[PDB]
């Protein structure tokens, strides 16, 4: 019923299947990360220990992480964002020092958070240049309370640096909490322009994300 | 001076609108009213193709109507034997991010494109008995959205830089660039005669392009949102577009306007792909609701549905002899329907 | 009578869990297949074994007409009870590695691991229950006593419980201690809910099955009439776990709650 | 693409010898490998080793005495022979083949190594007179139909020019092999096959063999020679 | 202004174009579908013998 050449073609297809399965097993080990910083964020610099679409790979605790940055595309990222609907997490980098563009950062983060394709993906938010923020608020030449009414009267949950940092963090955390779904979580981290340990924090947040997925699949939570 | 040019642009658009309106006397629905309906179309999944371990983005039938190539998020291009389900080739891709694949009409080449902004051409038939990259086509500043071979030595592409290009594969440089679109170009369809082609973009407009002259002959605008998919009628005098506005619209080249819209209140999902049957009586559209709808193109009544996919149908393809329909999906399976 | 209620609850709950697993594309993962295996074992327990036990109650614990059914009935009872018990043990063991090492567990998690898990638990259950039809039918005294169907092999009842509900029990309490240690040393609400669910599940399992095994061992190592009357009710307390396992292992999910209400 | 055979020469009867075929310039792992010619006879298929070694076939004549193997990292193919008889004497050829939709099995052959110690395929004419520039037709016949239900007829044509190893002309009765001019054309029906050479030239002289790949053992025609 | 000039030029080229009646176009499409209805295997269910799948 099956000719000799068809039998040989079937053997070839079976070998191809074996190779594909081996490649998928190799690929499943790695955890995939999407990096999205609007501008002036130090997003290329946050993970510096390990060095149309750019990729970088780093390993912590014998776990492979692969981080994608897409510099080729135009400013608006809407169309190709559907591709990264299976990543473990997104890493959003923000320059807390720049107050004028801080609302633009909030709008960008809200757009990513409320995306239909990225509903189930957590975000590891890195607030970069905290040292610049501290220098600016300590100097006091420019105040966010002047432009922003909310910081003018704010109760914290130096002390001025603390009030500014927690207010800026709460700005993003409110957007993350507003959905209230609980299927995905924002992990905010305050980071300086140079930080020895950032891959460690990424690894810890990814471990927590996998743990929450495990608890949801097991029907425990 | 600038206001004068803006006024001229507005008045010319108004004149075009009035002219198209003058050409309209009776609707296609009115004319096709006293024609027998196609009836309930029942299609089953004759074959299911397994081996892609991730989401599938693109499929294209070969001209023999038996070989097809599919592109997936796993980073593999696989050529299938649709009759026996056998895998002919598995091509590793340098970039895992793929958004389009194409099969040369001769069968000796396939093309792949994605977020690396490069259309890569692969030599299927070569001594040493393996697939290799014959030519990497660089020159686009955005992601490759669609590619379609004209010959062994000519391929046309669409891209996220709001531009389409024509390439000479042997030289490797663009020989023509098509620049009229405001948004990203999502889809592309060559005419049967190959002299002309259509493309839909994120500006919610479709443009007719002269392959030789390099100019936009006509522009069509009925969709409210972006056009994800575009297909040319088998006659070559019409085409259909699909959008995330959840409508499908048919446009005529000679009348220069929409002829019909394929919409239902029940459907709110976007159209990912569209295709015509050999006669063109049936217009098949894949949707984000994990199903494909069969439309009566002449009456705009939904004849049937293809419902077998666990995730969204990415790509559609009606084979050249008309026998079968292929549907790839985010569930990582291609199904052949008949 | 509140025994027909028990069998009806068992059958309905396990059927609904199997339907929810099979009809939903979102619930086809490696854990839900093992949960479906648990549901299948509990349904078989509730269909083949429990109504015959109610019939035995209805005749004053006098066996119905076919005498050969006693040994196979004891076989099925012990087999399905052991299958459920080490299914729960495997679930606890899998959750411990899922909590302690989430990344490595996800990397090694596959369909092959789930199939290996299922065949391992069923193979151990088959090995534990192996001697009952070999020797139960070879000697009718080992399965009959005073005209009532019950196993009367002292050595098997003592060791056969030491690898069915005392080594699995030791494994389960050690795993519970290690997991509550791991879950405690915005994301803490999920961990607290998981700890509460684990505690409810573990303590219900212990309180429902341990009384029967404790009095079963006490009936051998040691009153006879009192212990027999206690066993007659504690065996049904244990049977009720087949009607409680689906609800406590599936209803905490909104998908299962929606499916049960469809 | 290249196949070089080593091993051979005089062997006493009943001895043992191992042949080696080393592959260069092609993906040897993807190709299945196979053939001998007695000092004054046509082609006789010996053995097959699939890609990945999952399948092996032998001719009934050599079964139990020949072992075929491949060393994929070294790209070498071998044939261990034992209990060698006088009938074993031949020139052994190393042949590459690949099996997928549209492939061309038996496209490349080695130079071969000389050792000195069922469908019946019929070629009626052993010789055919030929002049340059004139069309010539060579016929082959099969005991049973090579037409298969899938629609393929598994018939092949080879040309062995004087002093050269065989070379594929037509595969599956109608498909012209790569690097072969349009002069050669293959036509046939089930059980009846003809090869027509039109506008004949010098260097088309040689022995034309018809081979079936419908079923194992692979069998050859006796061969028809063209002489100017 | 150069971009606006290019836009107006292409718009003029689009404006000056031959157009036919929508009724004629609909009739032509209906005629094509009527003529090629028999050739279409998807429109009419096909016997299994001639079906490759
Ligand atoms: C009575 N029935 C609830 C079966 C419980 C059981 C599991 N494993 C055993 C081993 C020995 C004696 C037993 O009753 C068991």
């Amino acid at each position: 019923t099956v000719s000799a050449e068809d039998k040989a073609a079937a053997e070839r297809s079976k070998m191809i299947d074996k190779n594909l399965r081996e490649d998928g097993e190799k690929a499943r080990r790695t955890l995939r990360l999407l990096l999205l910083g609007a501008d002036n964020s130090g997003k290329s610099t946050i993970v510096k220990q390990m060095r149309g679409i750019f990729e970088t790979k780093f390993q912590v605790d014998k776990v492979n992480f692969h981080m994608f940055d897409v510099g080729g595309q135009r400013d608006e990222r809407r169309k190709w964002i559907q591709c990264f609907n299976d990543v473990t997490a997104i890493i959003f980098v923000v320059d807390s020092s720049d107050y004028n563009r801080l609302q633009e950062a909030l709008n960008d983060f809200k757009s990513i958070w409320n995306n239909r394709w990225l509903r189930t993906i957590s975000v590891i938010l890195f607030l970069n240049k905290q040292d610049l923020l501290a220098e600016k608020v300590l100097a006091g030449k420019s105040k966010i309370e002047d432009y922003f009414p909310e910081f003018a009267r704010y109760t914290t949950p130096d002390p001025r640096v603390t009030r500014a940092k927690y207010f800026i963090r709460k700005e993003f955390v409110d957007i993350s909490t507003a959905s209230g779904d609980g299927r995905h979580i924002c992990y905010p981290h305050f980071t300086c322009a140079v930080d020895t340990e950032n891959a460690r924090r990424i690894f810890n947040d990814c471990k927590d994300i996998i743990l929450q997925m495990n608890l949801r699949e097991y029907n425990l939570v | 001076e600038l206001d004068q040019l803006r006024q001229e642009a507005e008045q010319l658009k108004n004149q075009i609108r009035d002219a198209r309106k003058a050409c309209a006397d009776a609707t296609l629905s009115q004319i096709t009213n006293n024609i027998d309906p196609v009836g309930r179309i029942q299609m089953r999944t004759r074959r299911t193709l397994r081996g892609h371990l991730a989401k599938i983005y693109a499929m294209h039938w070969g001209t023999d109507s038996r070989l097809l190539v599919s592109a997936s998020q796993d980073g593999k291009l696989i050529i299938w034997d649709s009759y026996t389900t056998n895998k002919v080739h598995a091509i590793p891709l340098r970039s895992s991010w793929v958004m389009t694949c194409a099969y040369a009409p001769s069968g000796n080449y396939v093309a792949c494109g994605g977020l690396d902004n490069i259309c890569s051409i692969y030599n299927l038939k070569t001594r040493e008995g393996n697939v290799r990259v014959s030519r990497e086509l660089a020159g686009h500043t955005g992601y490759l959205s669609c590619c379609r071979f004209l010959d062994d030595n000519q391929i046309v592409t669409s891209s996220g830089d709001t531009t389409c290009a024509l390439w000479d594969i042997e030289t490797g440089q663009q020989t023509t660039t098509f620049t009229g679109h405001t948004g990203d170009v999502m889809s592309l369809s060559l005419a049967p005669d190959t002299r002309l082609f259509v493309s839909g973009a994120c500006d919610a407009s479709a443009k007719l392009w002269d392959v030789r002259e390099g100019m936009c002959r006509q522009t069509f605008t009925g969709h409210e949102s972006d056009i994800n998919a575009i297909c040319f009628f088998p006659n070559g005098n019409a085409f259909a577009t699909g959008s995330d506005d959840a409508t499908c619209r048919l446009f005529d080249l000679r009348a220069d306007q929409e002829l019909m819209t394929y919409s239902h209140d029940n459907i709110i999902c976007g159209i990912t792909s569209v295709s015509f049957s050999k006669s063109g009586r049936l217009l098949l559209a894949g949707y984000d609701d994990f199903n494909c709808n069969v439309w009566d193109a002449l009456k705009a009544d939904r004849a049937g549905v293809l419902a077998g996919h666990d995730n969204r149908v990415s790509c559609l393809g009606v084979t050249d002899d008309g026998m079968a329909v292929a549907t790839g999906s985010w569930d990582s399976f291609l199904k052949i329907w008949n | 009578l509140l025994t027909a209620v028990v069998i009806i609850l068992t059958i309905a709950g396990n059927i609904l869990v199997i339907m929810a697993v099979s009809l939903e594309k979102k619930l086809q993962n490696a854990t839900n297949y093992f949960l479906m295996s648990l549901a299948i074992a509990d349904m078989l327990l509730g269909f083949l074994v429990m109504p015959v036990s109610m019939l035995t109650i209805l005749y004053g614990y006098r066996w119905p007409l076919p005498s050969k059914l006693c040994a196979v009935w004891i076989y099925l009872d012990v087999l399905f009870s052991t299958a459920s018990i080490m299914h729960l043990c495997a679930i606890s063991l899998d959750r411990y590695v899922a909590i302690q090492n989430p990344i490595h567990h996800s990397r090694f998690n596959s369909r092959t691991k789930a199939f290996l898990k299922i065949i391992a638990v069923w193979t151990i259950s088959v090995g534990i229950s192996m001697p009952i039809p070999v020797f139960g039918l070879q000697d009718d005294s080992k399965v009959f006593k005073e005209g009532s169907c019950l196993l009367a092999d002292d050595n098997f009842v003592l060791i056969g419980s030491f690898v069915s509900f005392f080594i699995p029990l030791t494994i389960m309490v050690i795993t519970y201690f290690l997991t509550i240690k791991s879950l405690q040393k915005q994301s803490i609400s999920n961990e607290q809910k998981a700890c509460k669910v684990l505690g409810i599940v573990f303590f219900l399992f212990v309180v429902m099955w341990c009384p029967f095994f404790i009095t079963n061992i006490m009936a051998v190592i040691c009153n006879e009439d009192v212990i027999g009357a206690l066993l007659n009710v504690f065996v049904w307390i244990g049977y009720l776990s087949s009607a409680v396992n689906p609800l406590v292992y599936t209803l905490f999910n909104k998908t299962y709650r929606s499916a049960f209400s469809r | 693409v290249q196949l070089v055979e080593s091993g051979g020469g005089l062997v006493q009867p009943g001895g043992s010898r191992k042949l080696s075929c080393s592959a260069s310039g092609f993906a040897f792992s993807s190709f299945g490998m196979h053939v001998r010619q007695a000092p004054e006879k046509g082609l006789e298929w010996v053995a097959y080793i699939s890609s990945g070694s999952g399948t092996i076939y032998y001719a009934d004549t050599v079964k139990g005495r020949f072992t075929i193997s491949r060393d994929d990292p070294k790209n070498t193919l071998f044939l261990q022979m034992t209990s060698l008889r006088s009938e074993d004497t031949a020139m052994y050829y190393c042949v590459r083949s690949i099996y997928y939709y549209g492939s061309s099995p038996f496209d490349f052959w080695g130079q071969g190594t000389t050792l000195t110690v069922d469908i019946v395929m019929t070629q009626a004419t052993s010789s055919v007179p030929v002049t340059p520039g004139e069309s010539v037709s060579i016929s082959c016949r099969s005991s049973k139909s090579l037409l298969h239900s899938n629609g393929n007829t598994y018939l092949y044509w080879f040309l062995q020019r004087p002093g050269q190893s065989p070379q594929l002309l037509i595969y599956r009765m109608s498909n012209l092999a790569s690097g072969v001019p349009d002069r050669f054309s293959g036509s046939g029906s089930g059980t009846a096959f003809t090869l027509t050479i039109s506008r004949l030239e010098a260097e088309d002289v040689g022995v034309y063999y018809c081979m079936q790949h419908l079923e194992y053992p692979l069998t050859f025609g006796a061969g028809t020679k063209l002489e100017l | 202004i150069a971009q606006a000039r290019k836009l107006v030029e292409q718009l003029k080229m689009e404006a000056n174009i031959d157009r036919i009646k929508v009724s004629k176009a609909a009739a032509d499409l209906m005629a094509y579908c009527e003529a090629h209805a028999k050739e279409d295997p998807l429109l009419t269910p096909v016997p299994a013998s001639e079906n490759p799948f």
